[PDB]
């Protein structure tokens, strides 16, 4: 699976020290790179994976993982790092656009405060299972599975910022990104094997009082193994409940005061993830990961 | 007649500095001493914002000079008549780079020496004379051919080396060789507005505007005027590292609303952002006040 | 015989007795849009009395270590006055302002003030970082402060990378507390387009900088305020529509 | 010979220059012409004729019905029948009219635009409609009492079933550009929205639905700017 | 005497240079045009 | 064809030549202009307007106070308030005025220069000042009885707190050049020095210090010469 | 090989072809993929 | 329905104003609409060891490429004079001393 | 003023551009020329 | 090649990639080496009269 | 364009030809002269 | 900032220490009556 769950690479702490697989730059270590704004002297105790290494991180809140590299007068003092492993489940990659016919021949819209989930809320409102951004302002839904017709492209130049929120990417001009509709939502039924259940209104903060029930009905699975890679709850009234499906019974409870463990096995075949929240104060979001092992 | 109040202002709604043509420098006539009260040109009031008109004849025992120094070279028409660097492209056509094309959006703010000149005037209107010098990274010329297509806003941008946009049945293109004197093209004033604007105290769009990071600030599109693309004319790639500078001249220029000259160094392209930590003081630091070097 | 001054626009009537010399920006009075240049095919509106008043902004106190203030136009008037309710209902706009700023002080005080309008007064992110996606930028309330008017952070470069020493190319008038307690500017419509939006494009700025610091011997008025009274002339409005706050 | 020097700008096959070239058939007389009707001499001549908008350009509207907006009786009043962005160069309904196709060949456009609305309902069925153009700013209005404020034209049915609205050319600049989005939406030209004024009142034994055909064109002051490769061609294979 | 080899206007170089200077627009932008050697106040 | 020969000087993209080039949009009409105030037509137009000098350009004078010279009462008379070299192209205070910035774009300059001095003191505090321009030669004088000999203007306070000195254009040649130092100091234009004539006499209960604002410009006979890249830009990185 | 058209005189204007081209001397489109001219919107009363 | 264009002029609908326009219509005429040159065809003169022909014939058909085709499709009958231009190069874009 | 260096006609570039527009051929191709502001039926 | 005239007071070039070669004010001659010689007229640019 | 041919004698920097060259400072006014004695106009003036 | 909107006169001190405001006669009717209160406050004339 991925070494990264969130769409920027903040939780990414991988072993990559280059800036690219093809034509990669030997990146300079974070502990001598002090003329540049990020180093280890004024950042003690590793804010964002900063230490005695040269691995691409994201300590600024940017749209990509990056580091600092010098140049032979043919480069800029930084470089966005391409990591094939940090593509969150729910990201179908980024692809190059061409024009007419589009690969996603659904409904197309355009705004000026478009963040990511505003499109995923829109293709879900029209039951198109794929979404598409174009350079931070345009929406592009569609059900077509031939999005790969024009060609796969690297995930570095696909990183023009969204106009809605200035910390995540929404593709490029002439370059599409593809997010599935099952993520950034709730409800429904999960008949697939090892899919990923995300927060309501992911990547955004959940809205005021988002209450909803997921359904994971797997045929004949012995035990279901959950995980909590990203789980940040701030108010106590915001809770997460793992309920039983047959008898509607409480099995576990997590909220802003009870921190999650790494994982624990849930040995039944029909579980319910219940979510309830408050109106006043919100939190970033939570991501989980179930593994039906027979 | 029905009511005087409406015909009075309308009749008096008519139009409410006839400067001469100065061909040479300003001469001077003599002047003798004048010892009289009431008449003083020194003790002006610069606080009114006016310039003091304390002419040389009115201060000292001047002489008669019929000057001849020409003011021709100081006008704005011949001040911007010099061409200057605007951009560079990096058409790295080789084995690794499987693109064969390089697109560059026109932004004269990218280089300082031409930028600081046009910052002196807030609104400008002119016609351009672009010049595309052509060479390799080694400075070597080679027997090859290039294509230089202007891609206006809204046009389909090129996608690769064999792209259909290079059919250019409407887009103007320059087909030129690399063993050639530089291509030179005149360009008109193609703004959607009536005059260019280097500044915009606001936003292109309506609606909310955040206070954490305002990336849409100060970006008027009336000057933002599309892209400009280049490829080598070939369907298979030839291995050469190309880098063509682009130069422009400004002609038939008409300025408006002069602006002070920027002293602080530039840090970005479309935003005049300086740094609070290093304020570059315009004047050099002296020893004390009464120690003119 | 020249120190007095009587300006009256609309139902207002301002007078200043100590300040002298109206300075008119660039020697052209404010005039309506001529027939041969307008583009808005619909008829524009000319109230000419309701809007052409001397609206008074808030008082800003001057301290001995003060830095400066600034405003934006016509941004300061979009929530107040009939002109506010007229700009929220119209996409297009044209007017010419009659600035007027007041700073009263005694004949024992000292100090000076630089008053100048700044056409297309953009601001600048204050930071050494040149990362394009992480570039520092001024916030909305910082560049469009509204009726209150924000302060400077470094006035020597006008928070735009332009030195204040050269800032007199613009139309200006000095308040100096020995001879004049007030100043005034009549500015026309300066814009490369005949009309513009009123809640998007500010036509110009205004700066009031304490060049010479207020200094008084102890035992006098310590709280010196600054008020600015503003008055549009030959206003226009076109393209009526729904309300729009911002 | 005469002395001379070659300035820069030589040997360049400029696509849009206007020079002489060597005649290939010296002393040639062409086939003499013939007076043919329909001699067009301008493209503005073609912008002044109406062509239908695909205003019903929705999923679940495929076939020929994209050209028709439905109209039915409304039990609850103050109802929104349809709406569309007036920007021709922008994608949307104007891709199906000529004036929106021909505008794409150029960058900038100016001049008033007009749209007609032919009613195809029965003779006995009658109804009033309100056609409201809103200038730019906020989005399309929520209720018609907010959409009044723009220039609007009220329409009554009967004979002569085609009303005409004309969107006046209102803009800060002299020319809007065809591209829209990002920062180029500074040149957005508002939205036309059509509202039920009263209702679609129908007699008995008559169908209680109908359609309107939205036809659009350009007013006489339509003027255009520099050329531009259109977007509606993306040839991949060479035609063999 | 300057000549253009094209039927467009913007292919000329210096078609009309002009001496026209108006210091009164900027140097003395005053209502009450003060006297040249008197007391302004 | 016509016989001809190519002289030397061909195929050279001269930065400052003035020739025609192929129009890129054939048959193009621009956006019609609009009458805008502030139409400047010359740079000499901008040299005739005052801008402040950073005459107090000293260490331990940082911030905004570089633009202000202090003025205090002097218990001992015959005191030197300030001084500065008048050479605009030379480094020093004139880097902060426009006329010194714009002069750097050209090589040579001529014509008389003038400086005003606005007093910012209290209304009741009064004082006399002597403003002395010294032509070139020796350095700035030691005492005011040696600085008399140049053209000097004596200043009295009161109302109308801005006096005007004009440095007359005196020089062996017709044009001095902006560069100064080494052998180019042959084109040095002297030094302006400001002396306390009598004192800064203050009443009781009034601050005993003040400031003067030194504003400088160019007289009507200012004329300039060939162009020159300025010195106030040393871009290292390409703007990204 | 490139060409310019000069001294042009047109007649009988024709609409612009929207469907993609498939052959040279025949304007043959494909019934299986009708390229609709207008982009597909959400609903009728949702002008983007 | 009569097929005519509605002549609902702007003056006749709203409270208009007086505008003496100046926008030029010069660039919209057909004469300067087709004045742009454009690609027509390519030939493949593959003169090598295998291809023992040394020549390549191409019949003139401007319909072969779309971008020029779609322009002339707007008018059913046309009459014009042409200005052909034969750019010349190798497959690598290289020029060589040949004839 | 435009000039041709050959004795054929089809070597000129823009020998006569012309403003001539007739909206009545296409926009109002009607027998009974309707009135500008009346009821057509 | 590039041939820039650097008047007195101008910033002199520092290297090959120097910013002075942007030459937005300094006159420069861009010329090839397979070219007939570049030729330029120069006026009397003294600060003196002779 | 105008047809032409390059005769021989081209591209030759002749030391003593008399042709125009591109002005380097466009729109330049020189320093006005001064009446100076000893203005010689010929070398035969110095042989006498 | 709420009292601006009426007719206002701004006053500066110095010599000539008496400014003059004039309340213009604004009223729906032609005559207000002296009695005020109850329903006769319909003839109220504002506040200075
Ligand atoms: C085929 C010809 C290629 C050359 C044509 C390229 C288009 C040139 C248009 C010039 C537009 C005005 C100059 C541009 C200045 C700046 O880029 C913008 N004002 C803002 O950055
Ligand atoms: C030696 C000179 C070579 C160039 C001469 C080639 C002949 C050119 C004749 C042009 C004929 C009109 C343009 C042709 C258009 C299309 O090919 C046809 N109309 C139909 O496909
Ligand atoms: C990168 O990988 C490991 C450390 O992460 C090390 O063995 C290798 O040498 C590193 N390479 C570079 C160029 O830093
Ligand atoms: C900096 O980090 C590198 C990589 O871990 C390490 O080899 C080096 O010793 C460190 N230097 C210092 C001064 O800590």
């Amino acid at each position: 699976g991925p070494e990264c769950f969130t769409a920027n690479g903040a939780d990414y702490r991988g072993t990559q020290n280059w800036t690219a697989l093809q034509g990669g730059k030997p990146c300079l270590f974070w502990n001598e790179t002090f003329q540049h704004p990020y180093n280890t002297l004024k950042y003690p105790n590793g804010e964002g994976g900063l230490g005695e290494h040269n691995y691409c991180r994201n300590p600024d809140g940017d749209v990509s993982p990056w580091c600092y590299v010098a140049e032979h007068e043919d480069g800029v003092y930084w470089k966005y790092c391409e990591i094939p492993a940090c593509q969150m489940p729910g990201n179908l990659g980024c692809y190059k656009d061409h024009g007419n016919p589009p690969p996603l021949t659904g409904t197309s819209k355009t705004s000026n405060k478009l963040t990511i989930q505003t499109c995923i809320s829109f293709c879900r409102s029209q039951r198109f299972k794929f979404a598409g951004m174009e350079s931070g302002y345009a929406c592009f839904c569609g059900n077509n599975p031939d999005y790969w017709k024009y060609g796969e492209a690297a995930s570095t130049e696909c990183n023009s910022v969204c106009f809605g929120d200035h910390t995540q990417p929404c593709g490029g001009d002439g370059r599409i990104i593809l997010f599935d509709t099952l993520v950034g939502a709730c409800g429904g039924n999960y008949s697939a094997m090892s899919s990923v259940v995300y927060s309501p209104d992911f990547p955004d903060t959940y809205a005021t009082g988002r209450v909803c029930y997921w359904t994971i009905r797997v045929p004949g699975a012995s035990h279901i193994h959950f995980s909590f890679p990203l789980f940040d709850i701030r108010d106590s009234a915001d809770m997460v409940e793992l309920l039983d499906g047959y008898t509607h019974r409480v099995l576990a409870r997590f909220h802003g005061r009870s921190r999650p463990p790494l994982s624990f096995n849930v040995s039944l075949d029909f579980v319910i993830l219940y979510f309830f929240s408050d109106r006043i104060n919100q939190a970033q979001g939570f991501a989980v990961l179930y593994q039906a092992v027979k | 007649d029905p009511v005087e109040d409406i015909i009075h202002d309308a009749l008096s709604s008519t139009v409410r500095t006839s400067g001469q043509d100065v061909n040479t420098a300003a001469g001077t006539a003599p002047s003798s001493h004048r010892l009289e009260t009431g008449r003083v040109p020194a003790l002006q009031a610069a606080e009114t914002g006016a310039t003091s008109n304390a002419t040389d004849e009115n201060m000292i025992e001047t002489r008669c000079v019929m000057n001849r120094n020409g003011v021709l070279e100081a006008t704005i028409s011949h001040f911007f008549s010099r061409s200057g660097l605007v951009g560079v492209v990096n058409l790295t056509d080789g084995g690794t780079d499987t693109t064969g094309y390089a697109v560059w959006d026109i932004d004269i703010m990218g280089f300082v020496q031409l930028r600081r000149k046009c910052e002196m005037f807030t609104y400008m209107r002119f016609n351009a004379e672009f010049t595309f010098v052509t060479t390799t990274e080694n400075g070597e010329a080679r027997p090859f051919m290039l294509q230089y297509m202007y891609v206006p806003p809204g046009a389909p941008k090129p996608t690769g080396r064999d792209a259909f946009q290079w059919q250019t049945a409407t887009n103007p293109s320059v087909f030129v060789k690399l063993t050639d004197p530089p291509a030179q093209v005149s360009v008109p004033f193609m703004s959607p507005a009536s005059a260019y604007q280097w500044f915009y105290d606001g936003y292109p769009t309506f609606g909310q505007h955040p206070e954490t990071s305002n990336t849409t600030y100060g970006q008027c599109p009336n000057n933002m005027m599309g892209t400009f693309a280049v490829r080598v004319v070939s369907r298979v790639a030839s291995q050469l590292k190309l880098q063509t500078r682009v130069y422009m001249k400004l002609k038939h220029v008409r300025a408006w609303i002069p602006r002070p000259i920027r002293s602080q160094p530039y840090l970005l392209k479309n935003f005049p952002n300086y740094d609070s930590s290093k304020i570059t003081y315009s004047a050099r630091d002296r020893a004390s006040i009464k120690q003119a070097n | 015989s020249d120190r007095v001054a009587q300006l009256t626009v609309g139902n207002s009537s301002i007078t200043t007795q100590e300040a002298a010399n109206i300075v008119l920006a660039y020697g052209e009075w404010p005039e309506y849009c001529p027939d041969t240049d307008a583009t808005a095919v619909d008829k524009p509106t000319r109230p000419d009395v309701s809007v052409n008043r001397f609206y008074t902004l808030d008082s800003k106190m001057w301290q001995e270590n003060s830095t400066g203030w600034y405003w934006k136009f016509p941004d300061v008037l979009n929530k107040t006055g009939v002109f506010g309710q007229n700009a929220q209902f119209h996409y297009l706009y044209r007017s010419g302002f009659c600035l007027h700023v007041q700073c009263n002080a005694s004949k024992f005080h000292q100090g000076a003030l630089l008053v100048a309008v700044i056409p297309e007064f953009v601001l600048a992110g204050r930071g050494s970082n040149t990362k394009p996606n992480e570039a520092p930028h001024p916030g909305f309330n910082t560049t469009f402060p509204g009726t209150a008017g924000a302060s400077f952070n470094d006035p020597y470069v006008l928070d735009s990378g332009v030195p204040l020493s050269q800032s007199l190319i613009y139309p200006h008038q000095w308040i100096n507390l020995r001879t004049n307690n007030c100043a005034t500017i009549i500015v026309p419509y300066i814009n490369a387009v005949p009309f513009d939006s009123a809640i998007n494009h500010s036509n110009f700025g205004l700066i009031v900088v304490p060049v010479s610091p207020l200094k008084y011997s102890s035992g006098a008025t310590t709280a010196i305020p600054i008020t600015v009274t503003i008055a549009p002339l030959n206003s226009e409005f076109g393209g009526l529509r729904q309300a729009v706050s911002q | 010979g005469l002395p001379t020097e070659l300035r820069p700008g030589t040997n360049q096959f400029l696509t849009t220059e206007d020079d002489t070239a060597a005649p290939i058939l010296p002393g040639f007389s062409p086939t003499p012409s013939i007076h043919i009707p329909g001699e067009v001499r301008s493209l503005l001549e073609l912008c002044r004729v109406e062509t239908i908008l695909e205003v019903n350009n929705t999923t679940d509207a495929t076939g020929l019905n994209r050209l028709l907006i439905p109209v039915s009786a409304q039990n609850k009043a103050d109802e929104l029948c349809a709406a569309f962005m007036v920007d021709p160069g922008r994608i949307g309904p104007w891709q199906s009219t000529l004036v929106g196709q021909i505008c794409r060949y150029y960058t900038q456009w100016s001049g008033s635009l007009k749209v007609t609305f032919m009613f195809t309902g029965s003779f006995m069925a009658t109804g009033k409609m309100l056609i409201a153009y809103s200038p730019p700013g906020s989005a399309q209005p929520a209720n018609r009492e907010t959409a009044m404020l723009g220039t609007h034209v009220i329409w009554d049915f009967g004979l002569q079933s085609s009303v005409s609205l004309v969107i006046p050319w209102i803009s800060n600049t002299h020319f809007r550009t065809a591209k829209t989005g990002g920062n180029y939406d500074y040149y957005t030209a508002g939205v036309v929205t059509l509202w039920y004024q009263t209702n679609y009142v129908v007699p008995p034994e008559t169908p209680g639905e109908a359609y309107i055909i939205a036809m659009g064109a350009a007013q006489d002051n339509f003027t255009l700017k520099i050329c531009k490769d259109t977007d509606e061609v993306t040839q991949q294979a060479v035609l063999q | 005497t300057n000549i253009n080899y094209y039927k467009d206007s913007y292919a000329a170089s210096a078609s009309r240079q002009d001496f026209t200077q108006d210091p009164k627009k900027f140097t003395q932008p005053v209502l009450d045009s003060i006297r040249e050697l008197s007391a302004p106040l």
